């Protein structure tokens, strides 16, 4: 990396030289993809510490899923 | 100026192209079986086209040993730890994403670790079809990489979620770019309102491409990352090598360089990659200081300039600019000021878009039909 | 380009307003008490409005169920498992609340799930004052409807926090849109500068509204959703029905077509949602491809295009171009172009904000104050 | 959805039909509220362990009810 | 619409300046060094700058006060509690922060309270080497000063992590600031096309500043806060006092006001801090409101204005704007539209960068080479 | 906080009056710092349960050292 600049007093200007380019001329697609199981409500009553908590960490799981579901059918916005 | 220019494109249609596909009932299905039990496919679809493929996580064949390894024990006791571990933190990624697509209606950017982590993302450059530089720089910008990409949600399925994912190709690297500033140059006597002044308003990034240049006039669509320029091209103009001759000479028979007159002078600075140039016009207060030992110089009215050695920091008016401290060298280079070849009396003060030579031929127009018609009289 | 023409609103005076409101004595206290154990109130004010209000967090009513139901077991024990976790969470949301109110300065938008989640935010729509359509409309869009939503920051005061949700109403559904694209059009002839362009500038969405049609300048004030279309009114213009006559006949007696004058011809492309146009100029190598079996079309200079039945990508100069693939019906509608009707001898070739008469105007004084002011001589 | 569209080679143009419009003319607010206990410092020593983390899920909490309280009494910037 | 006389900075050069300064090898140990087990240092560098420096997070004394004290009554048991807590929450800033560089590409704003919490902040405002005032200012109004901060990621070395934080100085306080407001105005006489417009471009913020004024032309670069105005000077021109002479005497021969011309008379309103500005022409329906009684006064063609004492909201066209409902005192200023005096036949209708007397300049020079070329014959 | 405001008929303008100043004209540098530990792979295999999860809360501590490291040497993007 020599970088380095010119000022031009004739016309109020500079130019500054020593860049190497990195230019987006096209575009990598590619599918990234989730498996998900559905499952019931069939669950517990109990319990002793544990699995009240990893009942949780489930709630938040559908919650999410019916979001995602919510983001129907159409065209995403660019 | 000239992003006005500017072509307009539809960033992510090559993504949701492949979006809208995977509503084909074929498809899906195509998918989770091709990753039958491998974890990057290469699924060619029911419209005809490759896409490697990636399942990140398996959560139904996660969930599916522990529904019914703990539907038994339960209801009610407990299990264990590591189970609820590896998976508080397993469904909380989705929970991110879930996040991320609901506040950006589907589309997001940068794209995130959630998203894509490192791990993923450098598996995907090792494997995507293109040459050698283009792995090692994406590999050492990731984090740019991340900010020049785009995540699009697709669909969610009986026991499936895609998003397709929309990832740069640098099909250009390493070539000389170049980095063009521009202040306005006026007159400087005395009577407030006598004065006429003009700019170049091609200004912008400049990378040699193909023979010819991809000029990019909004130049904050531009990352500098130390001596590497990342542009994106949707955001360019394609011009002609030759208008690299304004810099030397911007009078040149080759390319007709690009300006802008109006009698509005008035004092601002540009901070240059190792400088600053400064634009002073009527009572205004223009100064360069080191910050230890205050002012080192105060410049006249008329545009100058000022390296960045042993200069910190700059004022015009009210307006302190520091300056930027990348080590280089400059060269000052002293020249007549163009505007001093122009008489007064027949210079366009109004004119947004324009080019040297057409100031001229404005300029005869004015000249002729005032001599002619006159004489004539 | 005619973003410049809009007013100025004030986005949030309506949702300030309220807070401005809250700050009222007496009116922190009517609301606690109003909803003395109800979620959802209508408190009018002491300024004398209603706003339906609404209790979605009670920790006051849960925390005094273990402050006393734990003062006393400690210090010090352990109580159980069940009122972590409903804690654990319930606060969470509160400290996301925070912190999205402390880095946006007390106003967010889009408005998050946690500010208001679907459950809230689809009750508070079912019982908004407002048609079906617009109930249904609402409900189908929800990451919209959070993305044009304010949330706006308002007081925390004794045992209560009281922050105002704006939120958007569709007073103007399924009137029919449509989508203008402009691309510069010149004359192709070979001196280079020797050339003359204008173009269209009125581009941008258009809707039917009110007898009148809305216009959106800037067309990413704008998302398209399928194929609906959400805009909002702030950055419009009301213009006569009238003015779509522009797209048959440039010409038209009744609305004068608007216009911008240069003599800049520089390539380029515009995307359209089923196709794309290409302004061809100079040297510049401008294509159409397909993906698989590469470039199908080449075009000559001046301002063609095509649509993306066969289509995937355009490139022009360096700049690569991915089409829409939204699936419709393009007609190409051959005519002449209109700037190959105009002397370059008395053109305008700089008029930034112009109509088709106006230049026609120009021309006569030019053509005119020639001619007589010649013969004369 | 019967989107379509024409090009006019005449003026280098192009129109898209076939939209239906969806407008924000006006607004709904509506007060949503969250109501807050302010206790002392009255707490503990111990503890055998699930309420060493019930006190912590409170550090964050007034933590936040501070933030809040420093966005005290302005305009907020739109 | 001035905001293109603006000049161009370099915002985190200050900070990057010290950033670079970490990478000198002695520089990284005689930090570490000088908080030996201080939290506050003041290292001057081996540039040979004082920044105050702060350890905010020691990991290193805390895990090596639970390798050693865990890595042998495991492998394997348990410990207990409070180590686990008084880490996960520790641990977890060190994560946010470590987002928050990833997705911003090592650069955030505004800085966050994970980057720096009020306790932290306020501490660094305590002993910043500046005014009372200040201090006062910046503590009052954190979540502002937080969004004009910015946080640089600058070494991450062998047991330590430095990233810079650049905070804003307000050199300049309670002087008195003022807001200008300027729609369109044209003449309202019938024929759909025979029409002149002309408007200030002169609008934006405007602040009292050592004998002259900076001036804000793009005034959403700008935060008001009840009666407090943020701005910063980076985007701002330095202006003589007398440029306030405009609006109580655009004709003023002391400063030359600033104006636009153009014949595209379109209806638009302008809402300000108190009322609101119409421009109403041609078949526009321009209104203005009470919520509760409805439509209160109706505009004519023409150029008028409305006071937020009664009214609620306006409408221009299909565009209903809400007023802003702050309190103060409006007065309306009757006089002549400035427009009436301009002879249609001379006038510049194409004139965006213009003045009040280079208008007139331009008007004599019609006139004159009208008048005498014409006696003539 | 007197505020007040003014239209101009003439000018088709209005100013609004009253306010007070807050420019940054300058800036306020510091360096802040965080202290790390950097430790091997040694660990265990166990346990009870509060190291199971103490050895999770710091996958993700070096997790983030990493992507931390990926930000190697260069100018940051303003």
């Amino acid at each position: 990396q020599n970088i380095t600049e010119e000022f031009y007093q004739s016309t109020c200007s500079a130019v500054s030289k020593g860049y190497l380019s990195a230019l987006r001329t096209g575009w990598y697609t590619s599918v990234i993809t989730i498996e998900l199981s559905n499952i019931k409500e069939n669950k517990c009553n109990g319990t002793d510490a544990k699995v009240k908590l990893i009942k949780q960490e489930l709630d938040k799981y559908k919650n999410a899923v019916t979001e995602l579901q919510l983001l129907m059918q159409s065209t995403p916005a660019t | 100026f000239l992003g006005f220019l500017l072509g307009v494109g539809s960033a992510i249609a090559s993504g949701v192209a492949v979006s809208k596909v995977l509503h084909l009932e074929g498809e899906v299905n195509k998918i989770k079986s091709a990753l039958l039990s491998t974890n990057k496919a290469v699924v060619s679809l029911s419209n005809g086209v490759s896409v490697l493929t990636f399942k990140v996580l398996d959560l139904k064949n996660y969930i599916d040993k522990q529904l019914l390894p703990i539907l038994n024990k339960q209801s009610c006791s407990i299990s264990n730890i590591e189970t609820v571990i590896e998976f508080q933190q397993k469904n909380n990624r989705l929970l991110e994403i879930t996040r991320e697509f609901s506040v950006n209606a589907g589309v997001t950017t940068p794209v995130s670790t959630y998203m894509l982590t490192n791990s993923e993302l450098l598996s995907l450059i090792n494997d995507m079809p293109i040459t050698n530089d283009q792995k090692k720089l994406m590999s050492n910008n990731v984090q740019i990489v991340r900010q020049q990409s785009y995540s699009i949600m697709s669909i969610i399925k009986e026991e499936v979620l895609a998003y397709v994912v929309q990832l740069p190709l640098y099909g250009v690297i390493d070539t000389p770019c170049w980095k063009l500033h521009t202040s306005p140059l006026c007159t400087t006597n005395t009577k407030e309102g006598s004065n006429i002044c003009l700019t170049r308003t091609d200004r912008g990034w400049y990378c040699d491409n193909a023979g010819s240049v991809s000029f990019f006039p909004q130049a904050e669509t531009c990352k500098v990352q130390s001596n590497r320029v990342f542009c994106d091209t949707m955001n360019s103009l394609t011009l002609p090598s030759e208008v690299n001759l304004c810099n030397v000479d911007i009078f040149n028979p080759k390319y007709d360089c690009k300006i802008m007159t109006s009698k509005t002078d008035v004092s601002s600075s540009v901070i240059t990659s190792l400088g600053a140039i400064v634009s002073c016009y009527g009572k205004t207060k223009c100064t360069a200081s080191n910050k230890n030992r205050g002012i080192i110089k105060t410049f006249s009215n008329g545009c100058d300039y000022v390296s960045n050695k042993g200069v910190d920091t700059v004022s015009v008016g009210n307006t302190l600019y520091y300056v930027n401290k990348q080590e280089g060298k400059s060269l000052y280079v002293k020249g007549e000021p163009i505007i001093n070849f122009y008489d007064p009396l027949v210079f366009p003060s109004d004119e947004f878009d324009a080019s040297i030579s057409q100031v001229n031929e404005k300029i005869n127009q004015s000249l002729a039909f005032i001599r002619k018609s006159d004489e004539l009289l």
